[PDB]
């Protein structure tokens, strides 16, 4: 990251600073990394965080300067397509099945998260065109 | 038999 | 399925039947008759020889020879008839198709065993054969594992001790007094009352007298004096022509010769003293178990009184503290065949038979090694 | 190998044959780490491995991906306790466990649902086998037989009762008559034993017959393998057959009094057991059921009193006593009152019986002889006569009963339904159990040869070489028991041998077999006893009983004496229709078993197995040691093991490909060749893919790993853009 990038990222980070000390929590680190355009797995986020324990995740504090190497470490379509094609072969996915797998497999989400992400992407049958959903979620 | 008796 | 024959060649009878039967199916005298007279009529029947009860039907016209004398087969070509008659006429059964068991005296010359075996395979092609000591089979019939067997048939008298199923082959006695030689003495003294019985067919008339009327003296000098004193013993017999003949002290006097072979001119002592002298050869520990288990066997022991005479006289030899016991079922004439029927049925016995293939490989010596 | 942390394994427990463990750490090649709380556990000079839970409880126990005794015990435990589904399949064999509560399940709606529908299609219930039998009988004329085997009280009779109700409802008065027969048969042929009351001692066979259109004509009954020996002898706290107790407890009723009976503890055949009364059965009432069944089924009342007269005869016989008068000569005392009663009841002269009981006759073609006989032979003969009378009475009652069931129109074909005691163990074992486990050997031989045939045929339905199949050959033990110089043959020989005793018999056994056969063995702490390696188990038999139980011989004179009776028509009628008089119990049992097996071998079988979940009776609740014992006695566990070798999995290409494509015939074989390196683990059929044990579980493993990787990719992408939208909210 160059100085301009570091400035935009620092400004964004400070928007996530809820205490005024120029720092975020470890548990916010993943949210900030994803908010800045990265798409890390939860495992990758914890690894760059050092697989923190609950206690340090909730109370150990890091400033932007310490967060930055972690974001860098995190930073370093056809796979995305095949991953969605697992659950397809007419280009659709049941809404009930997608809801179940998204809330019970992988990096399980909440029903509210799934309702939020699925809004506008399902048709009248409750099927999602996954190439379009993927383009949307990659933007 | 063959000796001591007739059979 | 398939059931062994059991055949017992006495001197005076053949007993035959199937194993597992309760009693023999055919019995007839082991006698062969030939005609001795000029043929008068064409269209008369022709037969070269009559066997058993046929020869006893026509004995008046025949000469009667026994092939067996003192348990030895004295000529073979007659005996091979007696067996031919037995299997084909009496039992009506193929000898090629059944195991067969044959029964013999304990000491007789061992060629007799060799030829008796030889004929079964070589003439009859019997599948399987065995030979067994009569005094053994008398125990199987009596239902015992330990005893001394006294056996007297038509032609041979013998003793064998057997203790808990072991025989004592050093301990074994044989006498050549038998029912035949009682009959030959019975003729010779019957002559003294002036009845004369000369010829071979006529001898069986005497044999019927011996079977029907003899009995054994309990005390010989007292019964002799009682017969001298009165008619009270005296009893009389019809003859096939209708003559009646009347017999006194004599009718007991023949059974006495079994106990005093001096009468016939034998050296050896009576069946009592030979029985005791057999017991003496056994180890002293055995002897109490023999003294109870005296088994009578064979037809010559059928005379009334013989059990009581045996007990009373062997008692006087034995040490007084023993108990003497004498075991005489009225079966006993059969018992050697009954015992052989019991033996032939056992599954353990099936593992020993002289088999045709083994005979062919070994030759007729095989009997002496395998059989006993 | 596969093991991980939070894999699971079974380990033994002293009060539960297997218990669950979670694997806590995973290892490559001597101690395992388990949680239960927590224990370490040794490897020894590997544990059971456990099905992924979606599979567990599936209707057919060979659907399971891992097959073993813990899995099959678990599946039966959950299916019975949780779901109340008693009926369960292994292979073709149905397995049934008495629920011991009534259920909806038998209703007519279920009958109609099962009818016409295939074996896989429906869940198991006995109607599913019965309908399979019926449809096979239609598919070609060959007779179908149905075989139900299990320990005493397990539910065989009731299982057959419903199996008949199926035919009477679908095809179909036959049902009423057959169901009304049972209180007669159970009365004459069932007995009470220390393992339980109301144990059937005989094998019972029902044929149901049909016309050319498979409407239902009528029924025939046969019986086999009667335990004659129970009549004269009883082990501690056993009983002789029920009807004797029913009669004795009835003895006060104004019908019976002429029979002059005593109390039930007075008769030597009742007295030996030391157990007059069964808990909670008032047998005096209980016979009134049997008499109702007789009257409905058409035994005239004039015959019925004759039956009780004969059984009273037998009991009065057993109480006859012999003096002994010299070592070789039994005698009957100057007057003996119960013999007088016996003669009053059956009308034969007192003195003719006193003579012929005491003495034996021996007759050649030319002369007749009469022998005294010892008190031992007197007793052996008396008891053999009692057994012969009982067995003829029984077979005459059976011959009457099947009259009413027969129909005049001739059947086109029949379905044969069989109720027979299963393989057995008792904590003393005796000639009765030796017979029962021999018959069970013969049955399971047929069972194996049929299952082998079925799988041979199922293979060449498709291209796969037969050669892979093998089966359990139990023929050497049958040859041990049955064939000449075998345990039964040496027992009948020592019966003949002039002094015979269980010491001298044991000595014969040892000399013949002790190291000549792998399946016969001696317990090293007793001469009296010998071990046989049956297909299930090694059982120790005591010779102490055998000879006295083994021996029958009926003196023909006593038969003649009974045959001469004019007092009532039944007694001569029984005897109508020798060498059989000589035959021992062991030989009569062998011959009867051969007749049974020639009846069965003619027909195509189908099988049920019925297993008793607890020793002492609680509704609907399950022990596990007993259930394992029972499943070993059925041989099911051996069938499982041998199925676990070979190819216990099938899948259709259609069900397989759609799920496995996550990764046409050659494309699916290319998928498999990618997913599994080794061809030996699978085989191809025309319609199905075969796999060895648990390879489908490994395929599930790699599938789930794919599905987690893909879902993690999706969830990562979602989190990334959604958190960008969270930051755009934070700006906004
Ligand atoms: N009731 C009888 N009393 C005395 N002797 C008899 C009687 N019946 C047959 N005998 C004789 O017994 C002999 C037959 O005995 P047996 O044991 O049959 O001889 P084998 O068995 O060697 O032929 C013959 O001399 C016969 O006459
Ligand atoms: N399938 C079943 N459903 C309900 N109850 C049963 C079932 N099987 C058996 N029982 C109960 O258990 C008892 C014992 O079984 P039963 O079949 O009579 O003895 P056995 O197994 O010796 O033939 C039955 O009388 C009945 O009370
Ligand atoms: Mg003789
Ligand atoms: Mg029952």
């Amino acid at each position: 990251f160059n100085k301009d990038q570091l400035e935009e990222f620092k400004e964004a980070f400070e928007l996530f600073d809820r205490v005024g000390d120029g720092k975020i929590l470890y548990s916010q680190c993943g949210d900030v990394m994803r908010a800045l355009g990265q798409n890390p797995t939860n495992a990758e986020v914890l690894k760059v965080l050092g697989n923190p324990k609950s206690d340090e995740l909730k109370s150990r504090r890091v400033d932007f300067e310490t967060f930055l190497p972690m974001l860098q470490a995190v930073a370093k379509y056809e796979d995305y397509l095949e991953g969605f094609r697992v659950f397809d072969g007419n280009g659709k996915v049941m809404g009930a099945e997608l809801r179940h797998v998204l809330t019970t497999l992988g990096e399980k989400m909440t029903e509210e998260e799934v309702e939020t992400v699925l809004a506008g992407h399902e048709d009248s049958n409750g099927c999602i065109n996954y190439e379009a959903f993927l383009k949307h979620i990659l933007s | 038999w063959x000796a001591x008796c007739p059979a | 399925e398939t059931t062994a024959l059991v055949c017992d060649n006495g001197s005076g009878l053949v007993k035959a039947g199937f194993a597992g039967d309760d009693a023999p199916r055919a019995v007839f005298p082991s006698i062969v008759g030939r005609p001795r007279h000029q043929g008068v009529m064409v269209g008369m029947g022709q037969k070269d020889s009559y066997v058993g009860d046929e020869a006893q039907s026509k004995r008046g016209i025949l000469t009667l020879k026994y092939p067996i004398e003192h348990g030895i087969i004295t000529n073979w070509d007659d005996m091979e008839k007696i067996w031919h008659h037995t299997f084909y006429n009496e039992l009506r059964v193929a000898p090629e198709e059944h195991p067969t068991l044959l029964t013999e005296a304990p000491l007789n010359p061992k060629a007799n065993r060799e030829k008796m075996t030889q004929i079964m395979f070589e003439t009859f092609n019997v599948p399987a054969m065995y030979v067994a000591i009569q005094a053994v089979l008398s125990l199987y019939a009596s239902g015992r594992t330990t005893g001394i067997v006294l056996d007297s048939g038509d032609g041979v008298t013998h003793n064998v001790p057997i203790y808990e199923g072991y025989a004592l082959p050093h301990a074994i006695m044989r006498l050549d007094l038998a029912g035949r030689d009682l009959t030959d003495y019975l003729m010779k003294i019957l002559t003294e009352r002036g009845y004369s019985f000369v010829t071979t067919a006529e001898r069986e008339i005497v044999r019927d007298i011996k079977e029907k009327l003899c009995y054994v003296a309990l005390d010989f000098e007292n019964e002799m004096a009682t017969a001298a004193s009165s008619s009270s013993l005296e009893k009389s017999y019809e003859l096939p022509d209708g003559q009646v003949i009347t017999i006194g002290n004599e009718r007991f006097r023949c059974p006495e010769t079994l106990f005093q072979p001096s009468f016939i001119g034998m050296e050896s002592a009576g069946i009592h003293e030979t029985t005791y002298n057999s017991i003496m050869k056994c180890d002293i520990d055995i002897r109490k178990d023999l003294y109870a288990n005296n088994v009578m066997s064979g037809g010559t022991t059928m005379y009334p009184g013989i059990a009581d005479r045996m007990q009373k006289e062997i008692t006087a030899l034995a040490p007084s503290t023993m108990k003497i016991k004498i075991i005489a079922p009225p079966e006993r004439k059969y018992s050697v065949w009954i015992g052989g029927s019991i033996l032939a049925s056992l599954s353990t016995f099936q593992q020993m038979w002289i088999t045709k293939q083994e005979y062919d490989e070994a030759g007729p010596s095989i009997v002496h090694r395998k059989c006993f | 190998e596969l093991y991980t942390k939070y894999a699971r394994v079974w380990i033994p427990d002293p009060e539960e044959v297997w218990k669950s463990a979670e694997l806590l750490k995973d290892y490559k090649p001597k101690v395992l780490q388990l949680r239960l709380k927590d224990l370490e556990y040794c490897l020894d000079p590997l544990p059971p491995l456990r099905n992924p839970d979606i599979l567990v409880g599936e209707n057919d126990l060979t659907a399971l991906s891992y097959l073993h005794e813990p899995a099959v015990l678990h599946n039966l435990k959950v299916r019975f306790i949780d779901s109340k589904l008693i009926y369960t399949y292994c292979g073709i064999v149905l397995v049934a466990i008495n629920p011991y509560e009534q259920l909806p399940i038998y209703g007519e709606d279920i009958i109609n649902a099962y009818s016409g529908q295939n074996m896989g299609d429906m869940d198991p219930h006995i109607f599913a086998v019965a309908e399979e039998a019926y449809k096979q009988m239609a598919r070609d004329e060959r007779n179908q037989s149905i075989i139900v085997s299990g320990e005493s009280g397990a539910g065989k009779t009731v299982s057959a009762k419903y199996a008949m109700r199926y035919f009477a409802t679908v095809s179909g008065n036959v049902e009423e008559k057959v169901l009304a027969s049972n209180p007669i048969m159970e009365s004459i042929g069932n007995a009470k034993t220390t393992r339980n009351d109301n144990s059937s001692r005989f094998g019972k066979y029902i044929e149901i017959g049909f016309d050319k259109r498979y409407r239902i004509i009528g029924a025939n009954m046969r019986t086999y393998l009667l335990e004659k020996s129970r009549v004269v002898f009883q082990a501690e706290e056993e009983r002789n057959y029920h009807i004797f107790y029913q009669l004795c407890a009835s003895a006060a009723l104004p019908e019976f009094k002429t029979l002059r009976l005593g109390n039930a503890n007075y008769f030597h055949y009742t007295k030996q057991g030391g157990s007059p009364v069964i808990d909670g059965i008032d047998d005096a009432k209980e016979m009134v059921n049997t008499r109702q069944a007789c009257t409905l089924l058409g035994i005239s009342d004039s015959y019925q009193m004759g039956i009780f007269r004969i059984l009273a005869g037998i009991l009065h016989l057993g109480n006859v006593e012999f003096a002994s008068r010299d070592s070789d000569s039994c005698a009957i005392p100057p007057k003996h009152d119960p013999l007088t009663i016996f003669c009053d009841l059956m009308g034969v002269d007192y003195e003719e019986m006193a003579h012929w009981l005491c003495h034996r006759k021996l007759a050649t073609a030319t002369e007749t002889y009469i022998k005294p006989i010892s008190k031992l032979h007197a007793i052996n003969a008396r008891d053999a006569l009692a057994k012969h009378i009982y067995a003829n009475l029984f077979n005459w009652i059976v011959d009457h009963v099947n009259k009413a069931l027969h129909s005049t129109v001739k059947q086109h074909s029949f379905i044969g339904v069989l109720d027979i005691y299963g393989f057995e163990t008792f904590e003393i074992n005796s000639f009765e159990q030796f017979c029962i486990n021999y018959a069970n050997e013969k049955l399971q031989q047929q069972f194996n040869m049929h299952v082998f045939k079925l799988e041979q045929e199922e293979y060449m339905k498709e291209q796969i070489p037969w050669t892979l199949i093998d089966f359990y050959d139990n023929q050497p033990c049958i040859n041990l028991i049955e064939a000449k110089m075998g345990v039964l043959d040496l027992l009948d020989e020592e019966c003949k041998m002039p002094k015979g005793s269980d010491d001298t018999w044991a000595q014969k056994l040892y000399n013949t077999h002790l190291n000549k056969c792998a399946l016969f063995e001696k317990p090293r702490l007793s001469n009296k006893a010998f071990i046989i390696k049956h297909f299930a188990d090694k059982v120790e038999y005591q010779c102490e009983g055998f000879l006295e139980k083994n021996k029958d011989t009926v003196y023909e004179e006593q038969i003649k004496v009974l045959k001469s009776s004019k007092k009532f028509k039944l007694l001569p009628e029984l005897f109508q229709d020798s060498k059989e008089h000589k035959k021992t119990v062991g030989h009569q049992f062998r011959n009867s078993l051969h007749l049974l097996m020639e009846t069965l071998n003619a027909t195509t079988p189908h099988y049920v197995r019925c297993i008793k979940p607890n020793d002492f009776k609680f509704p609907f609740t399950f022990d596990e040691k007993r259930a394992v014992q029972q499943l070993r006695a059925c041989g099911v566990l051996e069938t499982i093991r041998i199925s676990a070798a070979g190819f216990p999995s099938r899948w259709t290409y259609q069900e397989f490909f759609s799920r496995y494509r996550v990764l046409r015939k050659q494309t699916c074989k290319n998928v498999l060749e990618k997913l599994i390196l080794d061809k030996d683990k699978y085989q191809f059929g025309k319609t199905k893919i075969f796999f060895r044990a648990g390879q489908v579980a490994y395929l599930e493993k790699i599938r789930a790993d794919k599905l987690r990787a893909a879902c993690i990719r999706i969830q990562k992408t979602i989190r990334g853009w959604l958190m960008r939208k969270k930051y755009m909210r934070m700006r906004r």
